[PDB]
């Protein structure tokens, strides 16, 4: 496997978005992954719907503004068809009635791809392999909410008791040696005003810090 | 696996 990886600069991630007051991460988490995987096989990248996700993600067990998962996230997309664009499904961060236009629909995907669970090693080979990856962590700290730069690391965190969903753009180092002060490349969805430019180092091969590589998944394209 | 909460 590659010393570092960052799918930002080959052209798979959309700029840093914002949830705002709704809890819908985990729909930004999933229109990420899907968005890096649609550029990896067609060459566009159209930025996804999460509105289209909370809106219309219920059946498969997810709460919209309340809460959700990726992989019930992408199940949806599979069971559905498709999923609108950005720009045809705008996000208003409430809960709204379903509004799913096949005709706008840029993306889909047949199911999904698990990670070993709490295996970083398997985040380390599908991050590198296939893409941005949605990931589950525990942002639940201020330490995080006031988090601007190096590697976070957080004493409080567990890798089991998960409330965010996340994505992993690629993993790095800092300094000559590419084994120590490792970090995964981890986009938020609070805005580019929050973190660095909307996106946090987490430490890396730290027993699996806040949980980054306990629920990790991906899209089929 | 992490069905313990929702991801908000
Ligand atoms: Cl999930």
């Amino acid at each position: 496997l590659p010393k570092s990886v960052d799918w930002r600069k080959k052209g798979y991630v959309t700029p840093v978005k914002n949830q705002k007051q709704c809890g819908s991460a985990w729909a930004f988490s999933a229109t990420g992954a899907l968005e890096g995987q649609m550029f990896r096989k067609t060459g566009k990248l159209v930025s996804l719907s999460e509105q289209n996700l909370v809106d219309c993600s219920r059946p498969q067990g997810n709460q919209g503004c309340n809460g959700g998962f990726m992989a019930r996230a992408f199940q949806y997309v599979k069971e559905n068809g498709g999923l609108d664009s950005e720009e045809s499904y705008p996000y208003v961060a409430v809960d709204e009635i379903c509004k799913y236009r096949p005709e706008n629909s840029v993306a889909q995907d047949t199911g999904f791809t698990v990670v070993a669970p709490g295996k970083e090693k398997a985040l380390m080979k599908a991050v590198a392999t296939v893409g941005p990856i949605s990931v589950a962590m525990d942002a639940g700290h201020s330490s995080f909410q006031f988090y601007k730069s190096g590697i976070y690391f957080e004493p409080d965190c567990s890798s089991k008791n998960l409330d965010h969903g996340v994505l992993v753009v690629g993993y790095g180092f800092e300094g000559a040696n590419s084994q120590n002060s490792k970090y995964w490349l981890v986009k938020n969805s609070w805005g580019p005003e929050w973190g660095s430019n909307g996106y946090v180092k987490i430490a890396k091969d730290k027993n699996n810090h806040c949980g980054i590589a306990t629920a990790a998944s991906y899209p089929n394209v | 696996g992490n069905y313990k909460e929702a991801k908000k």
